[PDB]
This record gives structure tokens, C-alpha cells and sequence, in this order.
């Protein structure tokens, strides 16, 4: 959607100007393993990074 | 073990006088841990101490 054009304001400006994106990024960076059903590493692996 | 003896001594010392305050304190502890942004939901904290506290409750 950053690549996507909206038909003005670009969609990246919509994303950064939206107040929910900062909560999205906090929830991603503070996600860890809240369920804790199985023993898991706190790191997210290379692909998510 | 130290937390278990501390809670046991609280129970022994307040069984005669006022066990309802100790029971309400234990319930408030479970409530604060069990809510959102808590130790129970996020998985942080010791598992052993929380399990022993649950068994004591």
C-alpha cells in the first residue's frame, strides 16, 4: 500500500499521518510470546526483520 | 519456598483476627496480575512463584 496510489495525498502520508500506525509498530515491537504455550525465542527471525 | 512461608505466616497470623482481608489481598493480587498489561497475559515474571501463589489461593 506504500507502493499503491490513491485517487491529493499519497498512501504513505496516510499511513504515517494515521495515529493507529504508531500503536501497530509498538504492538509489533512489543509482541514477544504472550500466549506462552510452548517455549519460543523472543526474537522474530530474519524474515520479519 | 520463601514466598510460600511468607504467605503461610500471613495466613497463620491473621486466621484468628481477620482472614477476609488476607483473602481479599490475595484476590486483588490475582486481579492485578490477570488484567490487561499484566504479568499473566504478557507471560513475564516467574512461572513457579505464580503457580505456587495460585496453589496457595
Amino acid at each position: 500500500m506504500t507502493n499503491m496510489q490513491l485517487n491529493q495525498e499519497t498512501t504513505a502520508h496516510l499511513l504515517v499521518s494515521d495515529p493507529n500506525l504508531i500503536h501497530v509498530l509498538v504492538k509489533f515491537l512489543s509482541g514477544t510470546s504472550p500466549h506462552g504455550t510452548n517455549q519460543h525465542s523472543p526474537q522474530v527471525g530474519p524474515t520479519a526483520t | 519456598q520463601a514466598m510460600q512461608e511468607f504467605l503461610t505466616r500471613l495466613q497463620v497470623h491473621l486466621s484468628s483476627t481477620c482472614p477476609q482481608i488476607f483473602s481479599e489481598l490475595l484476590l486483588k493480587l490475582i486481579h492485578i496480575l490477570s488484567t490487561e498489561r499484566g504479568a499473566f497475559q504478557t507471560g513475564q515474571g516467574p512461572l513457579d512463584a505464580q503457580v505456587k501463589l495460585l496453589e496457595f489461593t
